[PDB]
């Protein structure tokens, strides 16, 4: 939306997004965690070549 | 028999001039909006 | 390839001759020029100046090493066939009195009335 | 857009504008490049005359 009179259009061409947080399981004593993207941060990709 | 042997014997090879735009810009008459015109002989 | 999708590596496939060598190309100094189709010392390289070069134009000398007709000899001297010919870059002269001059070529036909010589250009010893 | 309430028009009368960016071959021992526009500069011309 307009902000300050600053009218900030939509972002094109971004096709698809996808959020990808970790996993985590507590496998008896250890936890095995697949860390995801860290919030704060996020990665442009050139897809599938 | 290089070409640069003929090259100075203008007369013998073809000749193209490269057209362009030459010349001088028409100058306009800009005043006349402005002024009132009167005219006679007897000044 | 500028951003293409995976890194890749170029192996040079290396190779030395790059022309047949008859010819070079030569940068005029300040004192020298050529008319087309005459014999110049110019950078070491002595061949047919192929082009008007004037100065700092860039002038092919044609060094085949054929033979060649060009009279232009210090007529003083006589030219029998088979002497050895040589270049005076101080007076821009054919001359076959050696001492510190070039040696160019060797005489094939004399030296007729005209002061025409024909001669096969050696090597750019 | 409307920066601080400031509508900027589009720009207007440039009918065509072409992206030479270098390019360059190595062949043999020697490195051939046929220099593109300098990023940020760029010039303006006027067509075929």
């Amino acid at each position: 939306h307009l902000l300050n009179g600053s009218m900030y259009p939509s972002i094109k061409n971004i096709s698809t997004v996808i959020y990808y947080d970790g996993w985590e399981v507590t496998v008896g004593k250890k936890t095995y965690s697949y860390k995801g993207v860290t919030p704060g941060k996020g990665y442009l990709i050139r897809p599938k070549r | 028999m290089t070409f640069s042997s003929t090259s100075n014997l203008k007369e013998l090879l073809r000749k193209v001039v490269l057209d362009v735009e030459l010349g001088r810009e028409q100058v306009q008459l800009l005043y006349k909006p402005i002024y009132d015109s009167i005219a006679d002989s007897n000044l | 390839f500028k951003g293409q999708p995976t890194p890749s590596t170029i192996t040079q496939i290396t190779r030395a001759k790059i022309s047949d060598g008859k010819s070079v190309r030569v940068i005029l100094s300040e004192g020298e020029s050529t008319k087309t189709q005459q014999f110049y010392l110019i950078n070491g390289f002595f061949g047919v100046a192929m082009q008007d070069g004037e100065k700092g134009d860039e002038v092919t000398l044609q060094i085949e090493q054929a033979e060649y007709e060009t009279d232009n000899i210090v007529t003083s001297e006589a030219f029998e066939a088979g002497k050895l010919i040589y270049w005076d870059n101080t007076a821009k002269k054919f001359t076959t009195t050696s001492a510190s001059n070039r040696l160019v070529g060797r005489v094939t036909d004399g030296k007729d009335s005209n002061n025409v010589i024909w001669f096969i250009l050696l090597p750019q010893q």
